[PDB]
C-alpha cells in the first residue's frame, strides 16, 4: 500500500469529515435563502417583524415545513456595488416599496432598475412588495395628490379593463395602483430575457398573508428551476 | 475652501511635473534585449473538492505544505495539499466571508467577512480541537482583508475606507489608517514587515507605514476600482489588478508608473494577483473563468490555466515556487505546477 | 486534560474483567486510543488499539482473539474486556491518546492505570545500558537500536521516547526522533539515523531520574525498549 | 476637511525620485540573480517534484 | 429487393455513431452533474452500442458468416431495451420533476439517478442471458414450453415501457394545463409530442414486430418482410435522433 | 487619475434657456455610461438623465422629460445637457456623474453621499 500506520489514520480522519460535510451538504441544500431591499421609508422592517456595528441581520420562518433565512444589510456603506456580489446563489430578492409617496417614486424605480439589470444577479427573480396602500387609497380619495405632477404621462392612462379584481374599492384608486404596478412591471419587462420574473404585490401594515405569498412565488421559482433544467422553457 | 481647492491642484501639478521629470526612459525599452520566457505550460497537479459553496479566498501555508480556504456556506477547510487530506474543517458563526489568513508560526488562522469582525481560531490548542480564541470588532463596514505579522498583530483592511492594526491580546486597534474616500479590497506587507501597500475603490493605491500610522506615498494610475494587490519579491514594487481590465506595476522609489500589462481581448476584471518566487512571471485570475501568466518585465502573455467553469476568485504562489494554487467559484480548488 | 482509569484487582485464573477509563477535559470522540501494559517490574508493552470512529481495531498478537475494546463517545469513556485471564496477565494498564493528522505529536497524554493480579515479524527495538550513574550537571546520551530501518519513504523516522518517573507514569519527550514535544525543557534533544538512534540531555537536573524507552511506530504492533534506569 | 488633503500633499510632494533607468536595472538584476529557484519558470526534474 | 433501406441504415448508424461519441466526450466527466445529464450520458452509452453492432452486421450482410451474426445479436438487443428503458425513466424523471417541484430540488438524493441507471443496465442482461439459456442450449427449449413464455414477458415489458412513458407525458401535459397562466408553453407542448412520436414510432415498432411475427406461424408473403427493414431502419432513427434532441436542443 | 469638471452653468430667470457641458479627462470616454445628477437645496442627491456609449439609449426623470435633452461627443471627450423652459424648481447643483465599471450597462450607486468618480458641480438658480 506503501502507506504508514500513521497516513492510514490521517487518511479516515479526513474521510470521517468528507462524511461530516455531506451532512452539512443536505442541510445546506434543504433551506432557502432570500434577501431582503428596500429604503427606509419602505416599512421594511414591519415586514421583518410580521414573520413572528453588526454588519448584517439575519431572521428565520418556516412555512409548510420548509425552511427561509431572510437576510438585511444594517451597518454598510450605501455604495453596494461590492457588497452585492455575494448574493447571486440567493433564491429570490424581497423588493419594499413605499407607493403612497410620489416624492420618491423615481428613485424605488431607479432602484429596482438598477438591481434588475445587475450581471451578477441576472438570475436571481424579484419579488416586489407594493407596500402601504392604505396609505396610498387615502391620500388618493382625499384629494390633493395630483399625480400627473410627477409622472407626466397620466393624465392619458386607463384602467386594464380585461383584469381588474377588486373587492368593492373606489375605481380612482385601482388606476393609481395599476399605474403604479405597470411603471414596475415596464421596468421589469424591457429587459428580461427570460430567465427570471417580477412577482409585483400588494401590501398594507397589518397584512398577515405575507408569509405564503414568498412561498408561492418560490415554489413557482422552483419549478421554473427544473423545468430550465430538462429544457422545457 | 475658497481657496484650498486651488493649492491642492497647484501642488498636484508639482507632484506630477516632478514625476515627469524622473521618467528618461521606459521599462518597455530597457528590458527589449531580454530572451522571453516562450511559453510557460502548467498542469493540474492537484484537485481539491469539499466546498458547497463558491470559494472567495485561500492562503498558503508558511511551510508549503498546508493551506486554508474560505467558502460562503461557512466553512474554513485546512488541506494537506500533497495527499489531499483535510487536515481541520471548522465552522463558522457567519457565512458571508471574504477573507481568510494562515499565521506565519502556524498556531492562529483568521477570516472575516460581511459581519464586520475579524474572528482568529487558535489551531494548536489542547482537546484536539479549533476554537475561536478572539473576536475583533470595531469596523463600521464589511472585512476585505486580513494579514498576520506576529502571533499577536494583524492589520485588517475594510470597506469602510480604512486599515486597522489590531493588538489580539487585549484586542483593540493599536492604529487607524484613513485616507482611503471608497471601499479598500486588498493590501500586501512588506517582506521586512515594516510598510504595506493598500488598493481601494477609488482607483487608488496607497503605501503606508506600520509604527507610525502615516501615509508615506498615493499612486493613481488606474481609472476604475482596484481588485487585487502584491509586493513584488524584492520589496520594492507592487503590482496591481482593477476592474479595468488591465494589470500595473508601481515603483516604490521611483514614484511612479513602469508597466502596463493588458489585451484588447480582455474585457473582464481582474479578481487575484500574485508574483512568482523570482518576480519573472505575474499571476492574475480573471472574470471570464480562467487565469493567465504574464512575463512581469517584457508585458507578453506566456500561460494560460484553464481549468475552471465559473468565476475564479483566490490565487497563490507557494514560498518556495512548488506549485500555485487557484480558487473560484465553483467550489473546486486546483493545485497546478 | 484527565484520564482516569477504573478496575483491576485479583482475578483467580480463567475469569474475566472489564476495564474503564473516562477521559474528561477533552475531546474524546477524535483521538485514537491505546491500552498499554506493564508488567510488575519489566517494561512497557502495548496493548490493544482502537481509532476514532470505532472503524479500525487491532490487538497485540499475546491476547489477540482474547481481548475486546470498545469506547463510547456520547457518555464519554473507554472499555476493555478481557476473558480467561492466564498468569502473564497480571500487570499495570495504562491508556493512552492519540490524534493523527499532518504534524500531530501521538501519545500526548497518558493515564494513570490500574493493577490487575491472579492467583516473529515484529520489529525488536535493543536498549543494552540499563544503568547510567551520573551527577547532576553532565551531558548525557541513550541509545537505542532497532531491527529494521525505521525511516519511510515520505521521510519520517517514527521513533518516539519516552520517561517515566519513579512512581509516576510516563509522558511524551521525543516523538519521529527529532521534534520536541510540548511542555518539555529544551534541554532534551534527540538524533541518529535509522537503526541507531540517540537521547541526549544537556544540564542534568532533579525531576530527571527515571527510566527511558524508546518506542517505534512504522507498523504494528508497538513495539517497545527495555529501559535505562538513571540514577544519581 | 480640505485642509488634512492640502497637509498631507505638502508632506508627500517633497520626496526624493530616482530615475526609471535604475528602476528597471535593479528589477532585472533581481530577475537574472534568482532565475535558477522557482519551478515554476524553470521546471525542476520529476524526481524532485513532490506535486 | 431492398438494398437502399440498408444503405440508409449504415448512413443513419454512422451520423448516430458520431452524434453519441461527440456527446460522450463533451458531456464525459464535467459540464454537468444533474440526473438529466447522467441519464443522457448513459443512454448515449446505450446507444454507441446498439449503433456500433447494427453498423457492423449491415456490413455483414453484404459480403460477410453466421457465427459472428450470432456473436452480435445479444449486444445488439441488450442495448436495445438498454436504451428504451432510458427513454422511459428520462420521461418518468420529467414528470416527477414538473408534479413536485420542491422535492426534485430540495429532498432528493444526489446519486439515485446514478443508483437507478446501473439498475436498469443490469436488469437488461438478465433478460439476454435469459434469452440465451432459456431458449438455446440449457433446455433446447427452441419452442416447445419455455421460449414462449420468455417472449410474453418481452412483449410485455415493452407494453409497459410504452405505457409508462405516454401517461408520464400525459400527466405532466395535463397538470401544465390545468395550472397558470403566464408560460410559453408551446415549447413545453412541442418538445413533449415530439418526443413522445419519436420514440414510439422510431422504437416500439422493431421489437413488437421481431418479438410478434418470429412466433406467429402465418409469415407467407414478401410484403410480410418489408416491414423487417422498415422497422430496422426506423430504429437506427430512434437511436441516432435520441441524442441530438436532448443534448442540442439543450446545449444550443 | 479621473476628473470631471461642468463649468457651463449660470444665472438665468425663469423662461430661459442653459447649456451644462463637463470635460473628461484620465480615462477611455468610449466605454461608459455617463449620468447627469442634481442635488437641490435641502434634499438630497437624485438622477435627472441618461445617456448610453454611443448614444442609442437615452432616459430621463419624468420631471425633465419633455424639456431636457443629454447628448455626448466622444472625439472630443465632452459631455452636453441642454436645458431649456427653466422652472423654479431647477434651482441646483448639477453634477457629471460617471459610472463605475465599462462595458456594462448596469452601474451602481451614481448617486451616493461620497462617490469617487463624479465631479465637483455647477451651480444654476432661476429667479
Ligand atoms: C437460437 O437463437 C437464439 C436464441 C437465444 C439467444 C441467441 C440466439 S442466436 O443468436 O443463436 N440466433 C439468432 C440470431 C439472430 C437472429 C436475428 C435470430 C436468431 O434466432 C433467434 C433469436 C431469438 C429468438 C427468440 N428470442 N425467441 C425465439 C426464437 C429466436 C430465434
Amino acid at each position: 500500500c506503501t502507506l504508514s500506520a500513521e497516513d492510514k489514520a490521517a487518511v479516515e480522519r479526513s474521510k470521517m469529515i468528507e462524511k461530516q460535510l455531506q451532512k452539512d451538504k443536505q442541510v445546506y441544500r434543504r433551506t432557502l435563502r432570500l434577501l431582503l431591499l428596500g429604503a427606509d421609508n419602505s416599512g421594511k422592517s414591519t415586514i421583518v417583524k410580521q414573520m413572528r456595528t453588526s454588519g448584517i441581520f439575519e431572521t428565520k420562518f418556516q412555512v409548510d415545513k420548509v425552511n427561509f433565512h431572510m437576510f438585511d444589510v444594517g451597518a454598510q456603506r450605501d455604495e453596494r456595488r461590492k457588497w452585492i456580489q455575494c448574493f447571486n446563489d440567493v433564491t429570490a430578492i424581497i423588493f419594499v416599496v413605499d407607493s403612497s409617496d410620489y416624492n420618491r417614486l423615481q428613485e424605488a424605480l431607479n432602484d429596482f432598475k438598477s438591481i434588475w439589470n445587475n450581471r451578477w444577479l441576472r438570475t436571481i427573480s424579484v419579488i416586489l412588495f407594493l407596500n402601504k396602500q392604505d396609505l396610498l387609497a387615502e391620500k388618493v380619495l382625499a384629494g390633493k395628490s395630483k399625480i400627473e405632477d410627477y409622472f407626466p404621462e397620466f393624465a392619458r392612462y386607463t384602467t386594464p379593463e380585461d383584469a381588474t379584481p377588486e373587492p368593492g374599492e373606489d375605481p380612482r384608486v385601482t388606476r393609481a395602483k395599476y399605474f403604479i404596478r405597470k411603471e414596475f412591471v415596464d421596468i421589469s419587462t424591457a429587459s428580461g430575457d427570460g430567465r427570471h420574473i417580477c412577482y409585483p404585490h400588494f401590501t398594507c401594515s397589518v397584512d398577515t398573508e405575507n408569509a405564503r405569498r414568498i412561498f408561492n412565488d418560490c415554489k413557482d421559482i422552483i419549478l421554473q428551476m427544473n423545468l430550465r433544467e430538462y429544457n422545457l422553457v | 475652501l475658497d481657496q484650498l481647492r486651488q493649492e491642492a491642484e497647484q501642488l498636484k501639478n508639482q507632484i506630477r511635473d516632478a514625476r515627469k521629470a524622473c521618467a528618461d526612459a521606459t521599462l518597455s525599452q530597457i528590458t527589449n534585449n531580454i530572451d522571453p520566457v516562450g511559453r510557460i505550460q502548467m498542469r493540474t497537479r492537484r484537485t481539491l473538492r469539499g466546498h458547497l459553496a463558491k470559494i472567495y479566498a485561500m492562503h498558503w501555508g508558511t511551510d508549503s505544505r498546508l493551506l486554508v480556504s474560505a467558502s460562503q456556506d461557512g466553512k474554513l477547510i485546512i488541506w494537506d495539499s500533497y495527499t489531499t487530506n483535510k487536515v481541520h474543517a471548522i465552522p463558522l458563526r457567519s457565512s458571508w466571508v471574504m477573507t481568510c489568513a494562515y499565521a506565519p508560526s502556524g498556531n492562529y488562522v483568521a477570516c472575516g467577512g460581511l459581519d464586520n469582525i475579524c474572528s482568529i481560531y487558535n489551531l494548536k490548542t489542547r482537546e484536539g480541537n479549533v476554537r475561536v480564541s478572539r473576536e475583533l470588532a470595531g469596523h463600521t463596514g464589511y472585512l476585505s482583508c486580513c494579514r498576520f505579522l506576529d502571533d499577536n498583530q494583524i492589520v485588517t483592511s475594510s470597506g469602510d475606507t480604512t486599515c486597522a492594526l489590531w493588538d489580539i491580546e487585549t484586542g483593540q486597534q493599536t492604529t487607524t489608517f484613513t485616507g482611503h474616500t471608497g471601499d479598500v479590497m486588498s493590501l500586501s506587507l512588506a517582506p521586512d514587515t515594516r510598510l504595506f501597500v493598500s488598493g481601494a475603490c477609488d482607483a487608488s493605491a496607497k503605501l503606508w507605514d506600520v509604527r507610525e500610522g502615516m501615509c508615506r506615498q498615493t499612486f493613481t494610475g488606474h481609472e476604475s476600482d482596484i481588485n487585487a494587490i502584491c509586493f513584488f519579491p524584492n520589496g520594492n514594487a507592487f503590482a496591481t489588478g482593477s476592474d479595468d481590465a488591465t494589470c500595473r506595476l508601481f515603483d516604490l522609489r521611483a514614484d511612479q508608473e513602469l508597466m502596463t500589462y493588458s489585451h484588447d481581448n480582455i474585457i473582464c476584471g481582474i479578481t487575484s494577483v500574485s508574483f512568482s518566487k523570482s518576480g519573472r512571471l505575474l499571476l492574475a485570475g480573471y472574470d471570464d473563468f480562467n487565469c493567465n501568466v504574464w512575463d512581469a518585465l517584457k508585458a507578453d502573455r506566456a500561460g494560460v490555466l484553464a481549468g475552471h467553469d465559473n468565476r475564479v476568485s483566490c490565487l497563490g504562489v507557494t514560498d518556495d515556487g512548488m506549485a500555485v494554487a487557484t480558487g473560484s467559484w465553483d467550489s473546486f480548488l486546483k493545485i497546478w505546477n | 486534560v484527565q484520564l482516569v482509569e477504573s478496575g483491576g484487582g485479583l482475578v483467580q485464573p480463567g475469569g474475566s474483567r472489564k476495564l474503564s477509563c473516562s477521559a474528561s477535559g477533552f475531546a474524546f470522540s477524535s483521538f485514537g486510543m491505546h491500552w498499554v501494559r506493564q508488567a510488575p517490574e519489566k517494561g512497557l508493552e502495548w496493548v490493544a488499539y482502537i481509532s476514532s470512529g470505532s472503524g479500525t481495531i487491532y490487538y497485540a498478537d499475546t491476547v489477540k482473539g482474547r481481548f475486546t475494546i470498545s469506547r463510547d463517545d456520547p457518555k464519554n469513556t473507554l472499555f476493555l474486556q478481557m476473558t480467561s485471564l492466564r498468569s502473564e496477565d497480571t500487570a499495570m494498564y495504562y491508556c493512552v491518546r492519540s490524534i493523527y493528522y499532518y504534524g500531530s505529536s501521538p501519545f500526548d497524554f497518558w493515564g494513570q492505570g490500574t493493577t490487575l493480579t491472579v492467583s516473529g515479524s515484529d520489529i525488536v527495538m535493543t536498549q543494552a545500558t540499563s544503568s547510567v550513574p551520573v551527577t547532576p550537571g553532565e551531558s548525557v546520551s541513550i541509545s537505542c537500536r532497532s531491527s529494521k530501518s525505521l525511516l519511510h519513504s515520505n521521510g519520517n523516522t517514527y521513533l518516539y521516547w519516552f520517561l517515566q518517573r519513579p512512581g509516576q507514569s510516563p509522558q511524551l519527550l521525543i516523538y519521529r526522533m527529532s521534534n520536541l514535544a510540548s511542555g518539555v525543557p529544551d534541554r532534551f534533544s534527540g538524533s541518529g539515523s535509522g537503526t541507531a538512534f540517540t537521547l541526549t540531555i544537556s544540564r542534568l537536573e532533579a525531576e530527571d531520574v527515571g527510566v527511558y524507552y524508546c518506542m517505534q511506530h512504522l507498523e504494528y504492533p508497538l513495539t517497545f525498549g527495555a529501559g535505562t534506569k538513571l540514577e544519581l | 476637511q480640505a485642509r488634512k488633503l492640502v497637509e498631507q500633499l505638502k508632506m508627500e510632494a517633497n520626496i526624493d525620485r530616482i530615475k526609471v533607468s535604475k528602476a528597471a536595472a535593479d528589477l532585472m538584476a533581481y530577475c537574472e540573480a534568482h532565475a535558477k529557484e522557482d519551478p515554476l519558470l524553470t521546471p525542476v526534474p520529476a524526481s524532485e517534484n513532490p506535486f | 429487393q431492398t438494398l437502399s433501406l440498408t444503405v440508409l441504415t449504415c448512413i443513419v448508424s454512422l451520423v448516430g455513431l458520431t452524434g453519441n461519441a461527440v456527446v460522450l466526450w463533451l458531456l464525459g466527466c464535467r459540464m454537468r452533474r444533474n440526473a438529466f445529464s447522467i441519464y443522457i450520458l448513459n443512454l448515449a452509452a446505450a446507444d454507441f452500442l446498439f449503433l456500433s453492432g447494427r453498423l457492423i452486421y449491415s456490413l455483414l450482410s453484404f459480403i460477410s458468416p453466421h457465427t459472428i451474426s450470432k456473436i452480435l445479436y445479444p449486444v445488439m438487443m441488450f442495448s436495445y431495451f438498454a436504451g428504451l428503458s432510458f427513454l422511459s425513466a428520462v420521461s418518468t424523471e420529467r414528470c416527477l420533476s414538473v408534479l413536485w417541484p420542491i422535492w426534485y430540488r430540495c429532498h432528493r438524493p444526489t446519486h439515485l439517478s446514478a443508483v437507478v441507471c446501473v439498475l436498469l443496465w443490469a436488469l437488461s442482461l438478465l433478460r439476454s442471458i435469459l434469452e440465451w439459456m432459456l431458449c438455446g442450449f440449457l433446455f433446447s427449449g427452441a419452442d416447445s414450453a419455455w421460449c414462449q413464455t420468455s417472449d410474453f414477458i418481452t412483449v410485455a415489458w415493452l407494453i409497459f415501457l410504452c405505457v409508462v412513458l405516454c401517461g408520464s407525458s400525459l400527466v405532466l401535459l395535463i397538470r401544465i394545463l390545468c395550472g397558470s397562466r403566464k408560460i410559453p408553453l408551446t415549447r413545453l407542448y412541442v418538445t413533449i409530442l415530439l418526443t413522445v412520436l419519436v420514440f414510439l414510432l422510431c422504437g416500439l415498432p422493431f421489437g413488437i414486430q421481431f418479438f410478434l411475427f418470429l412466433w406467429i406461424h402465418v409469415d407467407r408473403e414478401v410484403l410480410f418482410c418489408h416491414v423487417h427493414l422498415v422497422s430496422i431502419f426506423l430504429s437506427a432513427l430512434n437511436s441516432s435522433a435520441n441524442p441530438i434532441i436532448y443534448f442540442f436542443v439543450g446545449s444550443f | 487619475q479621473v476628473q470631471l469638471q461642468e463649468s457651463g452653468g449660470g444665472l438665468v430667470q425663469p423662461g430661459g434657456s442653459l447649456r451644462l457641458s463637463c470635460a473628461a479627462s484620465g480615462f477611455t470616454f468610449s466605454n461608459y455610461k455617463m449620468n447627469w445628477v442634481r442635488q437641490a437645496p435641502g434634499k438630497g442627491l437624485e438622477w435627472v438623465s441618461d445617456i448610453s456609449q454611443s448614444g442609442a439609449s437615452i432616459s430621463y426623470t419624468g420631471s425633465v422629460k419633455g424639456r431636457f435633452t443629454i447628448s455626448r461627443d466622444n472625439a472630443k471627450n465632452t459631455l452636453y445637457l441642454q436645458m431649456n423652459s427653466l422652472k423654479p424648481e431647477d434651482t441646483a447643483v448639477y453634477y457629471c456623474a460617471r459610472c463605475p465599471a465599462p462595458f456594462t450597462r448596469d452601474c451602481f450607486d451614481v448617486t451616493s453621499t461620497t462617490y469617487a468618480y463624479r465631479g465637483q458641480g455647477t451651480q444654476v438658480t432661476v429667479s
